[PDB]
């Protein structure tokens, strides 16, 4: 929700290149890797 | 994830593990096998060795000794399904050096 | 992490001044250079000791303290005496016991001639 | 603080096996699940009370937070809770090792059907310091033999025959063995014991031979109890730990398992959670365990309860290993260890592996052996690792700045001092180009120079699996020379095959010297 | 308190009794004899970690002296002799009733009155054991020279042929297996080859040529015709002054088994008659039967034939034994009226347990061994109806006479509603006083279509209550040493005296406390030992 | 002003393989035992010198370099009686504050052998007394009995690593001034 | 069981196809974590090419320990053996 | 190599080496465990299939030497630097 | 936690109670002494 460095609480999943991430358009940290899907 | 679908990720079986050993390479087959595929930082106590969580024992509550490594995460969870049913695995530890 | 020795052996104090200047030598211009953190311990063990001795050579140190152990086998109490309190004997009936008893001679006033003589 | 922090990295010099105790379960457990209903009608998002998903027994969902270590789904290792039995029952896994270890002690007394001068021979082909697993298990077939050809003990020269099972899951002793000398006084007894019943309700005469006394799971918990500690070392087990006792071979507590191992899957048919098989299991067991405690000391049926407590028995042996059953089948335990790829083959000898691609194959002559031709859609999502020394610095600086849409670019970066990465489509790429600290790591694309494995699917001997240098062309498939086909025997007729690219550097060296 | 109450056995007992009065050091290694059987010293420490080779030496002579351990070599053809070393059961039952022997030199030698060595005869036990083994002249060789010490010794004639002060040999420091089968190989070697005619009764024939040398050898250690000196000078009669003797556990435990059974006579009558029983009772302890039997210890106790002459001469041993069969004349002048002496003595015989039943008319004794089975039936069934409730009782009684009950004659013989036997009857599958007893009326053992039998099964419900027993006892010998772990730097400072006024009050309030923790256990002692007439 | 041999494995990145190997040993040994406590032995300040140094070992899947090196590192214990003229700058209701001004403010000592006399006045003072003060920030005598030294972390300030008991038994304790 | 020297040096001379697939492997992430290389290197990236380009020369500063399957030790110097 | 030809069956492996981790990746897995624990063994793990299920480095192969670096010093400077002990 | 418990919970008698002065002493003896 909110990031480490900017402290934006805007996310958006980053799906363009099949890796899934959820990254803040303010400075580009992702806030989760590897997602853990509800198999 | 299997599943091209499910955004894939290919599986190095166990036909194909057995070809890398027979060149007698032993760095990528750790590599391989936990580094890009399943890795997990366990902390495991050193006496009545079985692993815990952040930094506690939670069998013999004194936080004390513990020893931080790293081992696949499906061996995190065979060491509790085997744990579920009434077998402890106890871990014993040496150090690397001084042989 | 293993303790072979914990009391090795002794050293006196004025190598900690002795050794630890020539740290402080070669640590690029301390303490002039006004116009990490191990050097901030390592500058507050300097001007602690040398201002109790202050407010010099070892070759005479060590000819007053082989006069000041003339004790049988008691004598380790003769390298703590180097700056606790110098030129003062009111002092030295407090640091060792039963020798209010025992030296009644003029040692006591000669142990008093070399604390004043370094003092 | 101003103390110190020192350990060495240290190593497995080997697992050891043990049954854990019955109070070793309450040691490691922190919550436990007394009551019954998974789902409080409270009608909340995590209505979960005591005896259930519990909230500080693990978490099962991403949007909830673990109440002990702490954490939401990545930071929870996962936390064991436990039960408590009415009254105890037998472990369908040390169900052998249970009558095994029967068979050879009274069965009054319960000493060791064994004379004294006797078993100091056995032992002492234990205490020498060449005895192998081949040997071990071998010699305990004679110890059990010489138990079993032993008629009467040594302390109350009780007769004892045999016991075996009752073909559910129940043993029985067939006490009787007489040869024509049944003037024995437990014989005399046992028809002196029985005439009385034969006054009222007579129809029982066709019930003589097949009764026969039985070993219940609270008989037998109460004669494990007794049996001394100077010999265990003969019939399997040692002492000299807190848990090598053989009491606790049956089950008198059980635990429970994190709800990691057991998680709490969404299918998302209905805003109902398709719960697994494996908690509505451990939930039927707490609520037939409970019913059992109130019923004694309430007040049921003798003849009613016994089946309750047999039940029970038969549900704590599927919970464990659903074989038992004796018939859609239920999964458990047992059901998942083994099997063609459950577990230990597609698990944990042969696992599925990050950055890998799978196109088809087409044929290139103008390309040299050891390079594989990789097109560039695919050479822009398989990236590798790459710390920035003053050798590659000027290099790196020039790669960051180009971006993950012309090819030699990177996917993402991260410093030393950041934690988890960077991605970089997102915020300015130059200012952050120009300070690039000389300790940290980019990612950059795959380019022609980089190392590579390669094999077919289905792999016959060693040269199956072989590692390439890349180059990158612009068409959407793997290119390779005519002569490398051989090994991996393709055909290009619509077949494929799959790429491996290693992420380390020392893995980087030794896949061209040892599989080029 | 779960991690004591699950995985500790009757070692739990023996562990903390040398724990609590002895070293650390020797904790460790008599718990390793217990939890192995039986290890020499080449092994031992192997086994242990922490202990030197010649530490364990130091170690095993602390529990060498107080007889708490017992040896045995047996040497090979090829190699040398090996020190095979045991655990002592019965030596260290000597420091559990410790506190109880001293209350049990005065109220058996009652002939005297206003002493003064009753400040000496209660330290002379103290003195005979807590140094270990004893020999004459230590105690004569002390820190007083004279001291009317010829009184003093030829006190301990009449306080050692009273009994249980035997001189030590091998006999009581080995144990009773492995000098069974050197002399049964002697009688084996004693008669040769050259007889080819019913060889299992030859190699049965040094079997019957043994049972004559282990009441024998037994004997050697009783036999009182070598344990004293005749002296013509200064004196008449004195123990021989080289003898090392030490205390012995029998006639103690005969003593208190005599006193375990005086009790159920003030119960099955009043107090007159009880104060009858007393007197013949107390003189034929110095000689009565044994209690724990070292001929049924170990060996053929396998096979009936054999089994049931255990019990056949030696209830002829007690019937046929001169020493204890009284006259019924003589006990009128050792009550402080033969009409009165017979009548109340007559009431014995016509209660139903048999003291002073059968007999020879005129002549009268009381038998054993069909006695004491009948004491531990009677006072099991009485800790049920104590500590719970009256209603388990009537159901043990019941299912006792009442061969295999099933649950509609039980409503029979027994009246009580329906819903209460199930209360009373389910506390009964718990603690294995009742069992079951199935019939399968259909086909493999199906539970809802069959029915169930009741059982007393006369020997697990004993089992289970004497280690129910033995784990109380040391559970609160687990919380002796533990509460003087705290407040232990003030027990140092009331230790090197020989006063802050406030603190006394946390040294008497942990001291009362623990006042009643010696009383709770000898209660609990008297409840257990019951069960040791096997 | 002791020496205490000890032993330790010291690790060495791989961009100080230029600078040679005593002087780097002495660097990351400097940062893991300058202004540290040794559970139950004391305050090591800096490392005298090198006893004996083995051969390098590597991890395989680091890449570093590893050495087990023994060596003797100068640590203050100063003794069971020894009188030292600190200073202070604290004084609380309960006893005396007496810290060492520069090294360590982890000492709470207090006067447990002194007259019958003694409670806190809040007016600058210590007590009243039946006589020329002491205050802060000059030299104060003070001697050492005991200290206490424990390990411990119950995870669920008085900091309880390193602390010493002391106290002001005889005259002229409390300031040096007092005599000379 | 210990240190063995020149004199019971009972082992092949030759590096063999293990050992430099290790010593490049154990040396290229040396070169990536900024450690000083010895050779007159060109313009020239990608640690593990600057790696075997070393080799040729025999200036890698190690040292190769063959252990016996007996517990005894067996050092090389990775200049003395020749491939 | 063990006294008698065995072969490659689950009665073949169970007297030619036994190790329960390895054994557990053959077919009947539990049966192998269950008794393991009973028995309270004790497998030291040094084959390919046992370091490949806790993530350790293969002792064959580019696995079995190690690899040291040397120290280049001798002791002609590992003197101490101790003076005046007593006087 | 647990009920039920044995019906031996007496006040101390000073019948007994110099029975339980003779335990504390014998150990007394025992530990000062050589072991
Ligand atoms: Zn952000
Ligand atoms: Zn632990
Ligand atoms: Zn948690
Ligand atoms: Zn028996």
């Amino acid at each position: 929700p909110v990031c480490k460095n900017c402290h934006g609480t805007e996310f958006e999943r980053d799906l363009s290149n099949a890796n899934n991430d959820l990254v803040c358009k303010a400075c580009g940290v992702v806030s989760e890797d590897n997602p853990i899907v509800s198999e | 994830t299997e599943g091209r679908s499910r955004d894939g990720g290919l599986r190095l079986g166990e036909m194909e593990r057995d070809c890398v050993i027979a060149y007698g390479a032993s760095q990528l087959l750790l590599e391989r096998l936990m580094i890009s595929s399943d890795a997990f930082e366990v902390d495991v106590c050193d006496k009545c060795g079985l692993m815990g969580y952040s930094g506690w024992c939670t069998t013999c509550k004194s936080a004390e000794n513990i020893i931080k490594m790293t081992i696949p995460y499906a061996a995190k969870l065979l060491f509790q399904e085997l744990l579920s049913m009434n077998i402890a695995p106890r871990l014993r530890l040496e150090d690397i050096f001084q042989q | 992490m293993k303790v072979l020795e914990e009391r090795n052996a002794f050293l006196s104090d004025y190598e900690v001044l002795k050794f630890l200047t020539d740290l402080e030598k070669k640590h690029l211009w301390d303490q002039k250079s006004l116009a990490p953190e191990l050097q901030g311990i390592t500058r507050n063990v300097v001007n602690y000791l040398s201002i109790n001795k202050n407010f010099m050579s070892d070759e005479s140190f060590a000819e007053l303290m082989t006069k000041l152990n003339s004790f049988k086998l008691f004598k380790a109490e003769k390298l703590q005496i180097v700056n606790q309190l110098p030129a003062n004997m009111v002092h030295l009936y407090s640091i060792v016991e039963e020798c209010d008893a025992r030296f009644d001679e003029k040692t006591i006033e000669e142990m008093l001639e070399i604390i004043s003589g370094y003092a | 603080k101003e103390v110190v922090v020192s350990e060495t990295p240290k190593r497995i010099k080997g697992l050891e096996f043990s049954a854990l105790s019955a109070a070793d379960i309450v040691a490691q457990s922190e919550v436990e699940v007394s009551t019954r209903d998974l789902f409080d009608l409270e009608k909340d998002r995590a209505p979960k009370a005591n005896g259930a998903l519990d909230p500080k027994m693990g978490v099962s969902s991403s949007s909830l937070e673990c109440a002990t270590c702490h954490g939401n789904l990545a930071s929870c290792h996962g936390h064991f809770g436990h039960l408590k039995l009415a009254l105890p029952v037998f472990h369908i896994g040390y169900f052998k090792a249970t009558i095994q270890i029967l068979q050879g002690i009274c069965k009054n007394c319960s000493a060791i059907l064994l004379s004294e001068t006797d078993k100091r021979q056995f032992l002492h082909e234990l205490r020498r310091p060449g005895v192998d697993n081949l040997r071990r298990m071998g010699i305990l077939k004679k110890i059990l033999d010489q138990c079993k050809k032993q008629r009467r003990c040594l302390h109350c020269g009780a007769l004892n025959g045999v016991v075996k099972k009752a073909a559910a899951l129940k043993i029985i002793h067939d006490t009787f063995r007489w040869v024509g000398k049944k003037s024995a006084p437990e014989k005399d007894i046992w028809v002196g014991e029985w005439k009385e019943v034969l006054a009222h309700n007579p129809e029982l005469e066709r019930y003589v031979k097949r009764c026969m006394d039985d070993l219940n799971p609270l008989k037998t918990l109460n004669l494990f109890k007794q049996i001394k500690s100077a010999d265990c070392e003969l019939l399997g087990i040692d002492a000299t730990v807190p848990s090598g006792r053989p009491e606790t071979y049956i089950w008198r507590y059980l635990p429970a398992p994190p709800v990691c191992i057991r998680p709490s899957v969404m299918m998302q048919d209905s805003p109902a959670s398709n719960e697994d098989d494996l908690t509505v299991k451990l939930t039927e067991i707490v609520w037939t365990s409970s019913l059992i405690k109130a019923g004694l000391d309430k007040g049921i049926s003798i003849n009613n309860m016994m089946e309750h407590w047999d039940y029970l028995q038969l549900t704590v042996a599927m919970y464990i290993n659903s074989d038992s059953v004796n018939p859609k089948p239920i999964r458990g335990f047992c059901q998942r260890l083994k099997g063609k790829q459950g577990r230990f083959r597609g698990n944990l000898s042969g696992k599925r592996v990050d950055f890998s691609g799978r196109t088809v194959i087409s044929p290139d002559p103008n390309l040299s052996i050891d390079e594989v031709a990789v097109p560039d859609r695919v050479a822009k999502v398989l990236t590798y690792p790459e710390k920035v020394t003053r050798y590659n610095r000027h290099k790196l600086q020039e790669l960051i700045v180009n971006g993950p849409n012309v090819h030699p670019g990177a996917n993402y970066l991260l410093k030393r001092n950041e934690d988890a990465r960077r991605n970089l489509r997102y915020g300015d790429r130059m200012k952050l180009a120009k300070n690039l600290q000389i300790g940290d790591v980019v990612e950059r694309h795959l380019e022609d120079g980089d190392v590579v494995l390669f094999n077919r699917q289905p792999s016959l001997h060693r040269l199956s699996i072989l590692s390439h240098y890349a180059k990158i062309r612009p068409w959407r498939t793997f290119r390779l020379n005519e002569c490398v086909c051989t090994p991996y025997n393709a055909d290009f007729d619509g077949d494929e095959m799959n790429l491996h690219v290693p992420q380390t550097e020392e893995a980087r060296a030794e896949a061209i010297n040892l599989m080029g | 308190s779960l991690e004591q109450r699950t995985l500790n056995p009757d070692l739990f007992l023996y562990k903390e009794l040398v724990k609590a009065h002895l070293g650390e050091r020797a904790a460790s290694v008599i718990g390793m004899l217990v939890a192995l059987g039986r290890l020499s010293v080449r092994e031992l420490v192997e086994k242990i970690d922490g202990m030197d080779v010649d530490s364990v030496k130091t170690t095993l002579v602390s529990l060498t002296q107080l007889r708490c351990v017992k040896y045995l070599q047996e040497t090979a053809i090829s190699g040398k002799k090996t020190t095979y070393y045991y655990y002592n059961e019965e030596g260290i039952h000597i420091l559990l009733y410790s506190g109880l022997i001293i209350d049990e030199i005065i109220t058996q030698m009652r002939v005297n009155d206003e002493e003064e060595h009753k400040q000496l005869v209660a330290e002379i036990v103290q003195n005979v054991i807590s140094l270990g083994s004893l020999t004459v002249e230590d105690y004569l060789s002390s820190v007083t020279s004279d001291s009317m010490k010829y009184t003093i010794s030829s006190l301990f004639v009449q306080l050692c042929e009273m009994g249980y002060l035997i001189q030590i040999s091998k006999l009581h420091y080995t144990p009773i297996e492995d000098l069974w089968q050197f002399l049964y190989e002697k009688h084996y070697k004693n008669i040769p080859r050259n007889s080819p005619l019913s060889d299992l009764k030859k190699r049965s024939q040094a079997k019957m040529n043994a049972k004559t040398d282990f009441a024998k050898i037994i004997n050697k250690p009783n036999e009182l015709s070598q344990i004293l000196t005749v002296d013509p000078k200064t004196s008449l009669r004195i123990v021989k002054p080289t003898v090392s003797l030490t205390i012995n556990l029998d006639r103690f435990m005969k003593g208190r088994r005599s006193k375990q059974l005086i009790n159920l006579a003030k119960t099955r009558v009043g107090s007159v008659t009880a104060q009858v029983y007393k007197i013949a009772l107390r003189l034929t302890e110095q000689k009565s039967p044994k209690i724990r039997d070292p001929l049924t210890q170990t060996g053929l106790l396998q096979d009936l034939e054999e089994a049931k002459s255990f019990q056949d001469e030696a209830e002829l041993v007690e019937e046929k034994t001169p020493g204890l069969t009284f006259n019924a004349i003589d006990l009128a002048r050792h009550l402080p009226s033969a009409s009165l002496i017979n009548s109340h003595l007559k009431i014995l015989a016509s209660s139903n347990f048999p003291f002073l039943n059968e007999t020879k008319p005129g002549v009268y004794y009381v038998p054993y061994s069909k006695l004491m089975p009948v004491l531990k039936s009677s006072v099991y069934e009485y800790v049920i109806a104590s500590t719970l409730g009256p209603s388990a009782m009537r159901l043990s009684r019941c299912i006792r006479d009442n061969k295999l009950v099933s649950e509609k004659i039980i409503n029979s013989t027994a009246l009580m509603k329906e819903k209460d036997i199930r209360s009373t009857l389910a506390s009964l599958i718990r603690y294995n006083s009742v069992e079951i007893q199935e019939v399968p009326r259909t086909a493999d053992r199906s539970a809802s279509r069959a029915v169930f039998l009741f059982r007393c099964k006369e020997t697990h419900s004993y089992n289970f209550m004497r280690q129910n027993l033995e784990w109380n006892m040391a559970n609160l010998l687990f919380k002796k040493e533990k509460l003087k772990q705290e407040n232990s730097t003030l027990l140092k400072k009331a230790n090197r005296d020989d006063l802050l006024p406030s603190e006394l009050n946390q040294l008497k309030m942990v001291n009362e406390r623990e006042l009643n923790v010696f009383a709770r256990l000898s209660r609990l002692l008297s409840l257990w030992e019951v069960f040791q007439m096997a | 002003f002791i020496l205490s041999k000890i032993a330790d494995l010291v690790r060495i990145p791989p961009d100080q393989f230029h600078r040679d190997t005593i002087s780097a040993i002495t660097h990351q040994l400097n940062n893991k035992f300058a202004n540290k406590i040794i559970p139950n032995v004391g305050l090591c300040i800096t490392i005298y010198d090198l006893l004996t140094v083995e051969e390098g070992q590597l991890k395989p899947g680091d890449g570093s370099s590893y050495i087990n090196v023994t060596f003797r590192a100068v640590v203050f214990k100063p003794f069971l009686g020894e009188i030292v003229t600190g200073w202070i700058s604290k004084c609380t209701a309960e006893g005396i504050k007496v810290s060492l001004l520069g090294i360590f403010d982890d000492i709470f000592i207090p006067q447990n052998m002194l007259f019958e006399g003694c409670y806190y006045t809040p007016e600058e003072s210590a007590w009243i007394w039946p006589k020329l003060y002491f205050d802060v920030n000059e030299k104060i005598r003070f001697r050492i009995e005991r200290e206490v030294f424990v390990d411990v972390k119950p995870k669920s300030e008085k900091p309880p690593a390193y602390a010493l008991l002391g106290s002001c038994q005889t005259d002229g304790m409390g300031l040096v001034s007092w005599w000379e | 069981e210990k240190a063995i020297p020149k004199d019971q040096r009972a082992t092949t001379p030759y590096m063999t196809k293990y050992e430099r697939a290790r010593i490049l492997g154990t040396r290229a992430l040396q070169i990536s974590m900024n450690a000083p290389v010895f050779v007159d290197l060109e313009g020239e990236t990608d640690p593990l090419r600057i790696a075997m380009k070393e080799l040729a020369e025999k200036k890698i500063p190690l040292v190769i320990r063959r252990y016996l399957p007996d517990g005894s030790f067996e050092d090389w110097s990775v200049e003395e053996l020749i491939v | 190599y063990k006294g008698e030809v065995l072969g490659i069956t689950r009665f073949g492996l169970s007297k030619m080496r036994d190790s329960v981790l390895q054994l557990a990746s053959f077919e009947k897995t539990t049966d192998h465990l269950f008794d393991a624990a009973f028995y309270m063994k004790k497998d030291a793990v040094e084959g390919v299939s046992e370091c490949i299920i806790l993530g350790q480095t293969m002792s064959i192969g580019t696995g079995s030497f190690k690899v040291v670096k040397g120290t280049n010093i001798s002791e002609k400077d590992l003197v101490p630097k101790r003076c005046l002990f007593e006087s | 936690f647990p009920s039920i418990p044995l019906p031996i919970n007496g006040p101390i008698t000073n019948k007994e109670r110099s029975l339980a002065v003779k335990y504390i002493n014998f150990g007394k003896t025992v530990k000062d002494g050589p072991f």
